């Protein structure tokens, strides 16, 4: 689980 | 400085509440650290890495009671 995309 | 009194919340280490992350999503959270000089607290969103903990002022409406 991460909170940014690219 | 002393934290304010707000219903449903206790401003002490390890206390649980609901907190809004910077993506505007609510998570059950835990107070990790309190900076009584600035009046902000390190909030840990549960089941997220501690690298996503966020400092939130203790009078912020990003904090609300955990039912």
């Amino acid at each position: 689980r991460s909170k940014s995309d690219g | 400085h002393m934290p304010p009194n707000r219903p449903g919340i206790t401003f002490e280490i390890g206390a649980r509440l609901e907190a809004l992350d910077y993506l505007q999503k609510w998570y059950p959270s835990r107070i990790e650290k309190i900076d009584y000089e600035e009046g902000k607290m390190l909030v840990h969103f549960e089941r997220w890495s501690h690298r996503y903990d966020e400092w939130i002022y203790w009078d912020s409406n990003r904090l609300r009671p955990l039912e």
